[PDB]
RNA sequence: ACCAUAGUAGGCCUAAAAGCAGCCAUCAAUUGAGAAAGCGUUAAAGCUCAACAAAUUCACCAACAUAAUCCCAAAAACUAAU
């Protein structure tokens, strides 16, 4: 019976115009301004797959943050023989 | 604060198609009608076949010798596939298949006749044969604790042992065998038949160096 | 050495810790290059349970033994320093290192039987009713194996077990 | 073997080397020793999950962040630095506060609202205070206002 | 280098020997200097 | 108790402690665990 | 820390601690503040104040708690260890109450 | 007495499952929650989902705050579709732009979780790009109306194939 | 020892699947913490373990019942041993 409410399905509205932020019944369509506009952080993450251990570098915490990661996953691992 | 030691990372280890054990038979598909003498030479000494590992990294080493017949084939089948990950995991047999008849004469009678009849079939393994190799993308320590359950089952005393490992009880037995402090030794003796002592061994403790007797490995004897 | 005081003066309890002087090690060692104290004064295989002088130094006040942090003794030879005291107050050596009990000094008991040399303790071994021939023999044991490493003049291996 | 290795003097000491975590907090301490004016160290304490991440938001209300350091690359990077003096306050757990344009009003009315969180000592601008220092630091003016009444006094 | 041993208030009696030096400096000044002092620190401050 | 051969930490609240020559596993929580080797 | 909550701190009227952070033995005092100031033992009387005196050249780092009953326990630690301190404290809770 | 974490439609609250159960148990009546939360926002549309924090008392009593919606919901109103994918990674369920992502940033920016901290909007933009990542819709640098449409026909065609292969599945395994 | 907070009931799945039938993915806030290692719940909640800090003796493994007329030399850890 609870379902989500319908969602626009033109291609021309929702390439121009966010639906589901606007989430007010008195609230309007958030119009897209130019992408000049945008700030150039927002086209610099990384959209694809996720760095891997190598594209990182010593010198750099993202490489401790995901080999920090990686600790967690190798012990988990071993514990899987747990009698308790 | 601790060190952030690297962690192994397998990528080069590729899972075969079905990587569980594979069902054993409990009989050859062409019996054996003729019966043949029980030769104990097959499991006396040292192996010679089986004694290296050919695709996995982990495996179930047979220290002593002994008789695996389909009981023992089913309780190793069982307990690793219900135990590992198919995912991560594959296993592969390092024995045949059961084909030395063993043969059992009816119950309560006299000594004569002749042979009985063939009852089962065993497979003979020597020491140092390795039974079960796995290998997979998964570190020893893993590995290692349901494969002492498989081996402390076996009839032989074995145990669970990896490509280091192995290296390393094989290498510690060469340097405990080269800086021995007594000048004397079974090897020294035997050949070269000190106090006529060739009447009391056997012919094959010339090669067994005295490390071999009957079924039963010693590895502390140097 | 420190000692604690606990004072109760009216509803108000103090606790203090005062420092009192504590002896130092003798200036020159014969082996100034060991590491732990015992191989650094030569005494390695050379100390035995009656030894008191020596095993008087790593224990405490009540008949309890440093711990091993403190001491810097190696674990090899704190093991055999350890069974040593254990068989010293057994052997009725150390006499002011039990506790005080002014309650239970009253009520004597059966007069003490002297020993000397014993591995286990006395209320945890039982009597050999079923000895046995030569060729199975249960043979009560003497000292300990951790002590076979000492020097020995005569030349005759110590027999541990008899 | 004649003496057991044991009794005999340590073999050379084999030379550790520093990994990039390690070098990585030791310029990170120095850089938050060097652009920032104040200093304050705190005694650490293990309070509520939602009432320390609130302590986070009502310090980022007036810019005051607060980092931790672990002692293993912190007591050997000030023991060589120029606050060697703040050893002493670096010896069991501790917190440390970071601000620019300092202003320890706002920050001790936040540590007084709570009365079990010990304001130890720090270092502003090259200078090193005790809590009564720090609040004598906190009642006293501007410099704006102290230099406008240093002409008046002239 | 090294940093200042944090005199406490329970014995505060040691001021800085740079404000002291300060004081004798501005001492040792006429008073023409004192208004040419006071006018470059209006100017600045 | 359960006189038993090789004695294993059913959970993580035991503890072993050596009594009259022999070792025993003792459990607070859960009083079944007691073991006792022989 | 965790053996205070398991022994009902509701009992204890007001803690206070005095101490020199400046000075050497001072660590012992330190370490029985973060533990009698954690979150479980907080969470026992929501009455009781906790409060953390710092000076410099005190030259006396203390400790000093008020008992529902009335008493006074007052310890100078400065030679005492944080494990002595703690288990003076967790007795004194028992025995008045 | 405790916390529920409890997601309601905007002024829908069903005096039954899942709010009956959980929240009556603690000693609250629905009727109650029928007029504070109902009342609470009138402004918001019914079917929307909204993560609500429910604080219960010992006295019986209750507070209620009311938090951003779920990331689930907005990506999927934004991609224009009405499920998340079945096989994350092996198939794309939507595509969005970055304006979408970007978009919902300032509108989490102030919900009690990341307002709280005073995350930077770097950090929530992410978050949302990694809960895209399970989430199966894949975020795009740029793309104009044609090129969604192409994704529209290709996810009907698949949506299609699956939604007839699941009603052969329920049937054999019905008659078998 | 000490210590636990974010998106977030991740998608799917199911009567309900909130780290914890299964499928799929395994990103991400915070200096710090695994879409989870274990327990638990109908589902939640909750406890514990990995990661913060604190801090630093050492810690792979080695446990196995009994017979019948009455146990069975006595006893002994160092005065010099190819
Ligand atoms: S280190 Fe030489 S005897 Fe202890
Ligand atoms: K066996
Ligand atoms: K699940
Ligand atoms: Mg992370
Ligand atoms: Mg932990
Ligand atoms: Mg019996
Ligand atoms: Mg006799
Ligand atoms: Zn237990």
């Amino acid at each position: 019976a609870l379902k989500d409410p319908e969602v626009c399905t033109d291609p021309f509205r929702l390439t121009t115009h966010a639906m589901g932020v606007n989430i007010y019944k008195e609230g309007q369509d958030v119009v897209l301004k130019p992408d000049s506009e945008y700030p150039e952080w927002l086209f610099e993450m990384n959209v694809g797959p996720p760095k891997k251990l190598e594209e990182l570098d010593p010198e750099t915490r993202e490489y401790w943050r995901l080999l920090r990661k990686h600790n967690i996953w190798r012990h988990n691992r071993l514990s899987k023989n747990r009698k308790f | 604060f601790k060190t952030l030691l690297p962690v192994p990372t397998f990528e080069d280890v590729a899972i075969p198609e079905k990587p569980k054990l594979r069902f054993v038979e409990r009989v050859p598909l062409v019996p054996k009608v003729r019966r043949e003498r029980k030769n104990l030479s097959d499991i006396r000494g040292p192996s010679t076949e089986a004694t290296e590992f050919t695709e996995g990294r982990f495996a179930i080493l047979a220290l002593g010798g002994g008789y695996l017949h389909w009981g023992h084939f089913e309780m190793m089948r069982l307990t690793i596939n219900r135990s590992m990950d198919p995912k991560n995991m594959f296993a592969l047999w390092r024995v045949p298949a059961p084909f030395k008849p063993i043969t059992r004469k009816g119950m309560g009678q006299r000594m004569g006749g002749g042979k009985g009849a063939i009852d089962h079939y065993v497979t003979p393994v020597k020491a140092g044969r390795l039974i079960v190799e796995m290998g997979g993308r998964c570190e020893f320590k893993e590995v290692q604790g349901f494969l002492d359950l498989v081996a402390h089952k076996l009839p032989f005393p074995a145990k669970a042992v990896s490509r280091e490992t192995l290296e390393k009880m094989r290498k510690d037995q060469e340097e405990r065998e080269r800086n021995n402090q007594n000048p004397w030794t079974f090897e020294r003796i035997a050949t070269a038949n000190m106090l006529g002592i060739r009447k009391v061994l056997s012919p094959y403790d010339l090669t067994h160096k005295g490390r071999y007797w009957g079924k039963f490995y010693t590895p502390e004897r140097v | 050495f420190r000692e604690v005081v606990e004072i109760l003066d009216g509803k108000t309890t103090i606790i203090e810790g005062r420092i009192t002087e504590t002896p130092q090690e003798s200036p020159n060692p014969p082996n100034p290059t060991g590491q732990c104290p015992i191989c650094r004064w030569n005494l390695k295989h050379k100390y035995n349970y009656e030894d008191v002088l020596l095993l008087s130094q790593f224990i405490r006040p009540h008949g309890g033994m440093l711990p091993r942090r403190i001491t810097g003794l190696c674990q090899e030879e704190h093991l055999k320093i350890e069974e040593c005291v254990k068989m010293a107050h057994r052997a009725g050596l150390l006499p002011n290192h039990r506790p005080k009990l002014p309650e239970g000094f009253v009520p004597k008991s059966k007069p003490r039987l002297n020993r000397y040399l014993t591995r286990w303790s006395p209320r945890s071994v039982k009597p050999i009713y079923n000895k046995g021939h030569r060729w199975n023999k249960v043979r009560m044991p003497v000292g300990s194996p951790l002590l076979k490493d000492n020097v020995s003049y005569s030349g005759r291996p110590l027999l541990l077990y008899h | 073997p004649t003496i057991n290795p044991r009794c005999l003097p340590p073999p050379p000491t084999p030379p550790q080397e520093e990994t990039g975590l390690v070098r990585l907090l030791r310029r990170e301490i120095a850089a938050v020793f060097r652009d920032n004016r104040m200093i304050a160290v705190c005694q650490h304490v293990a309070l509520s999950a939602e009432d320390k991440l609130l302590l986070r938001h009502q310090l980022r209300k007036h810019k005051i962040l607060m980092k931790i350091f672990p002692n293993q690359v912190l007591k050997p990077f000030l023991e060589e630095s120029k606050y060697q003096n703040l050893l002493p306050l670096f010896v069991g757990h501790n917190l440390l506060l970071v601000s620019e344009e300092p202003k320890v009003k706002e920050m001790v009315r936040i540590l007084k609202g709570i009365p079990f969180l010990p304001l130890l000592g720090g270092c502003i601008d090259d200078t090193i205070l005790s809590r009564q220092g720090f609040i004598n630091y906190s009642k006293l003016p501007s410099l704006a206002l102290v230099q406008g009444e240093l002409v008046g006094g002239l | 280098e090294a940093l200042a041993g944090a005199p406490l208030d329970n014995a505060p009696k040691e001021y800085p020997p740079k404000i002291q030096q300060l004081v004798q400096d501005i001492a040792s000044l006429t008073l023409l200097e004192i208004s040419d002092l006071n006018e470059l620190l209006k100017k600045t401050l | 108790f359960k006189t038993k051969g090789v004695l294993k930490k059913r959970c993580r609240d035991c503890y072993l402690v050596k009594r009259r020559g022999r070792w025993f596993i003792y459990c607070k929580t859960n009083p079944k665990h007691k073991q006792r080797q022989m | 820390a965790a053996a205070l909550a398991r022994l009902g701190l509701r009992a204890v009227k007001q803690v206070r601690v005095q101490f020199c952070p400046f000075e050497k033995n001072v660590e012992s005092t330190r370490t029985f503040l973060q533990a009698v100031s954690s979150e479980k033992v907080r969470c026992t009387n929501l009455n009781c104040s906790v409060i953390a005196d710092v000076r410099h050249d005190g030259s006396e780092p203390c400790v000093d708690v008020l008992f529902g009953d009335g008493h006074r326990l007052i310890m100078r630690g400065a030679h005492l260890t944080a494990q002595e301190m703690l288990t003076a404290f967790a007795s004194h809770i028992q025995a008045r109450g | 007495s405790g916390m529920i974490r409890a997601i309601v439609r905007a002024g829908q609250a069903r005096p039954g499952p899942p709010l009956g159960p959980i929240l009556g148990q603690r000693g609250v009546s629905i009727n109650q929650f029928c007029k504070e939360f109902n009342e609470k926002t009138k402004d918001i549309k019914e079917g929307i989902p909204l993560p609500t924090k429910i604080f219960v008392k010992p006295d019986r009593t209750f507070e209620i705050k009311i938090g951003q919606p779920t990331v689930s919901y907005f990506l999927k109103a934004a991609a224009g579709i009405e499920k998340g994918a079945r096989h994350t990674g092996k198939e794309v369920a939507g595509l969005v732009t970055l304006k979408h992502v970007y978009e919902i940033a300032r509108v989490k920016a102030q919900d009690d979780a990341f307002a709280l901290q005073d995350v930077p909007l770097s950090s929530v933009v992410r978050s949302i790009i990694g809960s895209a990542r399970s989430l199966g819709i894949r975020v795009v640098k740029d793309l104009s109306s044609e090129e969604l449409a192409a994704f529209q026909k290709e996810r009907a065609l698949f949506l299609a194939a699956q939604r007839e292969a699941d009603l052969a599945a329920q049937a054999e395994a019905a008659k078998k």
